[PDB]
């Protein structure tokens, strides 16, 4: 089965450096030229360098070039991309990609991509969230379908999960993705659509996880007084 | 410098329907074309080389047409695990991508339940005030949120997000948090959250006097 | 041998 499996993604601070790896197995390694492409919601995908049969043969796009070195290990089936002098604007997914390689007479198309890793450059710490409660209307409709939600507020880095009831409760559920705020940290919401009728007796507790700061949190949410 | 232009953004269809895509390139890429899919949380999967060869393990419903600066992706009957992004892609000069064209499932229009949430007095404490506007399962994706804080219109100070397409209603939500220092939350009475979509012959409002 | 001449590919 073919396969690129990549590493060495996570959080660094502007100006240092990351090497992504990506190993390779399921194929001849050494047949093909391989690429890495980056891609953000905003400018979607970028291709970044190709390495071809020759480990010196190699070219890059404008945006990364002189920062960005593409290297391969053909020992190892291994392809590198060390990343220097990172920006803000570097943060992205980063995927690795396989060329078609002059299989069926063609060439720089990507035949096989792997799953991506997420590079995230940034000055913040690592920060666990505060959880606020989004309380159900005291004028939801009678007999009708009220929302209530947690707040998943000025975290470090992503990401975070989240359950209600331990799990019990997944019907109505919704929960959206991340922002990243003007501060440097993330936030979230999740709501849950619920009977009116249930609102005086069932309990509604979101269970908020957030591993890289090993905190949890579970937080009731009930209707305010007023 | 090439670039690569994908119409239209958006389109809606059902399963067993034609889907028609096209990518037109500023100048001509001759037949140095390709087409993507790409799933959310998923890596992308090549479709279409050399504007119009089928990549290995590509079912023959999808075909591609097209030379110089117009093109055309084909999924001639759509199935429901076809509902995803597409990207085309040109290796004339250079490598550029597309912007993408979403595919996403048909269904009845369909208005935002709209809900507001003030602040937590928890929250407050710790000297910032986050109000939440929830368009609840509507479509199409469209909508636009508009805050006002004793109707002065507020800019720059909010942030949203939306699901993805709902596996059984199909349709969307979003979260909206509009956020103050406590301060200005203390300063003013009513918060209104305006919301424009679709399915709504005018817009509604959803608001809160603070303290009451 | 992967060749690029003013953004276009060709193989030598
Ligand atoms: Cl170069
Ligand atoms: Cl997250």
């Amino acid at each position: 089965e073919v396969q690129l499996l990549e590493s060495g993604g996570g959080v660094v601070q502007p100006g240092r450096s990351l090497r992504l790896s990506c190993t390779a197995s399921g194929f001849t390694f050494n047949n093909y030229g391989m690429h890495w492409v980056r891609q953000t919601p905003g400018k979607g995908l970028e291709w970044l360098a190709v390495i071809w049969f020759d480990e010196n043969n190699k070219y890059y796009a404008d945006s990364v070039r002189g920062r960005f070195t593409i290297s391969r290990d053909n020992s190892k089936n291994t392809l590198f991309l060390q990343m220097n002098s990172l920006k803000t604007e570097d943060t992205a997914m980063y995927y690795c990609a396989r060329d078609i390689s002059l299989v069926r007479d063609a060439f720089i198309y990507f035949d096989f991509w792997g799953l991506g890793t997420l590079v995230t450059v940034s000055s913040a710490s690592t920060k666990g969230p505060s959880v606020f409660p989004l309380a159900p209307s005291s004028k939801s409709t009678s007999g009708g379908t009220a929302a209530l939600g947690c707040l998943v507020k000025d975290y470090f880095p992503e990401p975070v999960t989240v359950s209600w009831n331990s799990g019990a409760l997944t019907s109505g559920v919704h929960t959206f993705p991340a922002v990243l705020q003007s501060s440097g940290l993330y936030s979230l919401s999740s709501v849950v659509t619920v009977p009116s009728s249930s609102l005086g007796t069932q309990t509604y507790i979101c269970n908020v996880n957030h591993k890289p700061s090993n905190t949890k949190v579970d937080k009731k949410v009930e209707p305010k007084s007023c | 410098e090439l670039t690569l232009t994908q119409s239209p953004a958006t389109l809606s269809l059902s399963p067993g329907e034609r889907a028609t895509l096209s990518c037109r390139a500023s100048q001509s890429v001759s037949s140095y074309l390709a087409w993507y899919q790409q799933k959310p949380g998923q890596a992308p999967r090549l479709l279409i080389y050399d504007a119009s060869n089928r990549a290995t393990g590509i079912p023959a419903r999808f075909s591609g047409s097209g030379s110089g600066t117009d093109f055309t992706l084909t999924i001639s009957s759509l199935e429901p695990e076809d509902f995803a992004v597409y990207y085309c892609q040109q290796r004339s000069n250079w490598i550029t991508f597309g912007q993408g064209t979403r595919l996403e499932i048909k269904r009845t229009v369909a208005a935002p339940s709209v809900f507001i949430f003030p602040p937590s007095d928890e929250q407050l404490k710790s000297g910032t005030a986050s109000v939440v506007c929830l368009l609840n399962n509507f479509y199409p994706r469209e909508a636009k949120v508009q805050w006002k804080v004793d109707n002065a219109l507020q800019s720059g100070n909010s942030q949203e997000s939306v699901t993805e397409q709902d596996s059984k209603d199909s349709t969307y939500s979003l979260s909206n948090t509009l956020t103050l220092s406590k301060a200005d939350y203390e300063k003013h009475k009513v918060y209104a959250c305006e919301v424009t979509h679709q399915g709504l012959s005018s817009p509604v409002t959803k608001s809160f006097n603070r303290g009451e | 041998q992967l060749i690029n001449t003013n953004g276009s590919w060709h193989i030598n």
